[PDB]
C-alpha cells in the first residue's frame, strides 16, 4: 500500500569517508521509519527507530535525518566494519514495507592474494570422485583471473569459483577455484598447476603439484 | 503520530471558544480517547475527555467542559462559559486504542483568550 | 530478548509450509511479533504480524496464505503459508515488533529483537547428505600454512561449519556453496594458521546439515 524506494542500490567509498543512504516514501509517515544494517548470513540489527532516534547499542557515528517522505542515513568517518546492506523500513501502515536495500562496500587499499592448491585427499578417491581445490587467500579488489591446467592442458568450463563477501577487518576477499576430474580422468595425468593473475601482483604466481 | 489544532482561538463576547483537533491515523481505528487539557500558570490539568468509536459521534465524560462532533479523523471542541479566569492553553491528547498498535499524540495546544463585558 | 526460529529445511511443493518461533522474555510487556522472509540474495519482505490481544488483522501479499497464531502456553509463534511454490524459498524471520516514546508522542514502532532465521527452501527432491573431506597443507613453510575441509554433495542448503568446535575463528574462510551439475550443492572451509604449529596442534572442522540431521567432526593433518 505505502512503498518505498531507496537509493542507489549499491555504492563504494573508502575508509574515513561520510557516506549517506536515502529513503523514500510514496506517502507521509510521519517518521515511522526504522533503518536496519544487515550482515549476510545474520539476522539484520536494528540501528534507527523514529527516522532520526539511534538504538542504544549502536555507535554514535550511525546517524538519521529527513520528514515526511524522504529520510536519509550518515556514517560520518566510516569503519571497515561498517560493510552491509542497509534497509530502510516503514511502519505506518498496514504493511511494514521494506525498501530494496542498499549494498555499501569498503574499497580498501591494493592487496595480492596468498595462492594455495590443494590436492584430492586419498578418502575421496575411494569414492570414485576427485576434486582439486585452489584457494586465493585475502585480496583486493575481487577481480581476479584463475587458470586450471593438466598436464599444460588449459581448463575451462570445468571449475566453479566462489568467492567470499569482503572481510569485516581485513576488507579483503577470498576466492575458492575447484576443478573436478573423473577419478579414472585424474589418475592419467601428472602435473596439476593453478595460474592466478591479479592486479596486486606482477608476474602471474602459479602453485602446482604432481600427484605422487 | 502529529495531531494539530488551532494555535489561537479568541472566545466571542458570549464566551464560546471553539477549535477542531485533526489527527494522524494509520487507518481504521475503531476506538479513539481524545482528552483535553488545560495548561495554568506551569500546571497541566485534565478539564475533559471523550471515547470515539468510528461511524458515530463522540462520547463525552459528564461535567466535560466541552462538547463536541466528530467528521472522520477529526473532532470540532467547543467550550462554553468562560471568562478571563479560564484563559489558557488548552491542548488535546488523542490516542488509538482499538486496534492495535496503541498510538499516542499530543498537539501544540489552541491558545483560547477571553476577556470579560 | 531472545527468540529463535524452527523449521523444517525442505517442504515439497503446493503444500501447508509450517514454522514456530520459540521465544523468551515476552508477555508482562506489551509486545508484538512479525514475521519476514528473504529469499536468496534478494530484500527484506515483511508478511505478517500478531499482538499480546491475539489480534492478526493486517494485509500483505500473503496475507491470503499466511495464518499467524500463537500459543501461550508453549511461549512459540506459529506461521503458516498454504500452496508453496519455488517463489517462497528464503530465510524466514520471526522478530519483536516494539513501540517507543519519542517526545510527547508514543508509537514510532520498529522490529526491536530479530531471530537466527530457519531457511526453508521448497523443493521435490530428496534430502542428501553431506560427504566431507580433508585438505591438508602442502610441504612450504614461508607467509604461513593452509589447510581446510571439503563439504560436497549435499541437498538442501545449508550446511554450517566451526573450527574446533568453535575455539578457531581467527583466520577462517568458509566459502559459500555452489550448485553443482547434478543438483547437490558443495562448499570448503579454510583456515590460515602458523606454520609452527602444525605437528604440534590439532585442527577439527564441525560440519552440520541439519537438514539430513548428520554431523561431522574432520581432523585435518599433514599427510606424513
Ligand atoms: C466547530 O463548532 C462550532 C460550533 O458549532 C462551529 O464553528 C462549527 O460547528 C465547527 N467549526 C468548523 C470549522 O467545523
Amino acid at each position: 500500500d505505502i512503498q518505498m524506494t531507496q537509493s542507489p542500490s549499491s555504492l563504494s567509498a573508502s575508509v574515513g569517508d561520510r557516506v549517506t543512504i536515502t529513503c523514500r516514501a510514496s506517502e507521509n509517515i510521519y517518521s515511522n521509519l526504522a533503518w536496519y544494517q544487515q550482515k549476510q548470513g545474520k539476522a539484520p540489527k536494528l540501528l534507527l527507530y523514529a527516522a532520526t532516534n539511534l538504538q542504544d547499542g549502536v555507535p554514535s557515528r550511525f546517524s538519521g535525518s529527513g520528514s515526511g517522505t524522504d529520510y536519509t542515513l550518515t556514517i560520518s568517518s566510516l569503519q571497515p566494519e561498517d560493510f552491509a546492506t542497509y534497509f530502510c523500513q516503514h511502519l505506518w501502515g498496514t504493511p511494514y514495507t521494506f525498501g530494496q536495500g542498499t549494498k555499501l562496500e569498503i574499497k580498501r587499499t591494493v592487496a595480492a592474494p596468498s595462492v594455495f592448491i590443494f590436492p584430492p585427499s586419498d578418502e575421496q578417491l575411494k569414492s570414485g570422485t576427485a576434486s582439486v581445490v585452489c584457494l586465493l587467500n585475502n585480496f583486493y579488489p575481487r577481480e581476479a583471473k584463475v587458470q586450471w591446467k593438466v598436464d599444460n592442458a588449459l581448463q575451462s568450463g570445468n571449475s566453479q569459483e566462489s568467492v567470499t563477501e569482503q572481510d569485516s577487518k581485513d576488507s579483503t576477499y577470498s576466492l575458492s577455484s575447484t576443478l573436478t576430474l573423473s577419478k579414472a580422468d585424474y589418475e592419467k595425468h601428472k602435473v596439476y598447476a593453478c595460474e592466478v593473475t591479479h592486479q596486486g601482483l606482477s608476474s602471474p604466481v602459479t602453485k602446482s603439484f604432481n600427484r605422487g | 503520530m502529529h495531531v494539530a489544532q488551532p494555535a489561537v482561538v479568541l472566545a466571542s463576547s458570549r464566551g464560546i471558544a471553539s477549535f477542531v483537533c485533526e489527527y494522524a491515523s494509520p487507518g481504521k481505528a475503531t476506538e479513539v480517547r481524545v482528552t483535553v487539557l488545560r495548561q495554568a500558570d506551569s500546571q497541566v490539568t485534565e478539564v475533559c475527555a471523550a471515547t470515539y468509536m468510528m461511524g458515530n459521534e463522540l462520547t463525552f465524560l459528564d461535567d466535560s467542559i466541552c462538547t463536541g462532533t466528530s467528521s472522520g479523523n477529526q473532532v470540532n471542541l467547543t467550550i462554553q462559559g468562560l471568562r478571563a479566569m479560564d484563559t489558557g492553553l488548552y491542548i488535546c491528547k488523542v490516542e488509538l486504542m482499538y486496534p492495535p498498535p496503541y498510538y499516542l499524540g499530543i498537539g501544540n495546544g489552541t491558545q483560547i483568550y477571553v476577556i470579560d463585558p | 530478548v531472545q527468540l529463535q526460529e524452527s523449521g523444517p529445511g525442505l517442504v515439497k511443493p503446493s503444500e501447508t509450509l509450517s514454522l514456530t518461533c520459540t521465544v523468551s522474555g515476552f508477555s508482562l510487556t506489551s509486545y508484538g511479533l512479525s514475521w519476514i522472509r528473504q529469499p536468496p540474495g534478494k530484500g527484506l519482505e515483511w508478511i505478517g504480524y500478531i499482538w499480546y490481544d491475539g489480534n492478526t488483522n493486517f494485509h500483505s501479499p500473503l496475507k491470503s496464505r499466511v495464518t499467524i497464531s500463537v500459543d501461550t502456553s508453549k511461549n512459540q509463534f506459529s506461521l503458516k503459508l498454504s500452496s508453496v511454490t519455488a517463489a517462497d524459498t528464503a530465510v524466514y524471520y520471526c522478530a519483536k515488533t516494539e513501540g517507543h516514546y519519542y517526545g510527547s508522542n508514543y508509537g514510532y514502532y520498529a522490529l526491536d529483537y530479530w531471530g537466527q532465521g530457519t531457511l526453508v527452501t521448497v523443493s521435490s527432491a530428496s534430502t542428501k547428505g553431506p560427504s566431507v573431506f580433508p585438505l591438508a597443507p602442502s610441504s612450504k613453510s614461508t607467509g604461513t600454512a593452509a589447510l581446510g575441509c571439503l563439504v560436497k554433495d549435499y541437498f538442501p542448503e545449508p550446511v554450517t561449519v566451526s573450527w574446533n568446535s568453535g575455539a578457531l575463528t581467527s583466520g577462517v574462510h568458509t566459502f559459500p556453496a555452489v550448485l553443482q551439475s547434478s543438483g547437490l550443492y558443495s562448499l570448503s572451509s579454510v583456515v590460515t594458521v602458523p606454520s609452527s604449529s602444525l605437528g604440534t596442534q590439532t585442527y577439527i572442522c564441525n560440519v552440520n546439515h541439519k537438514p539430513s540431521n548428520t554431523k561431522v567432526d574432520k581432523r585435518v593433518e599433514p599427510k606424513s
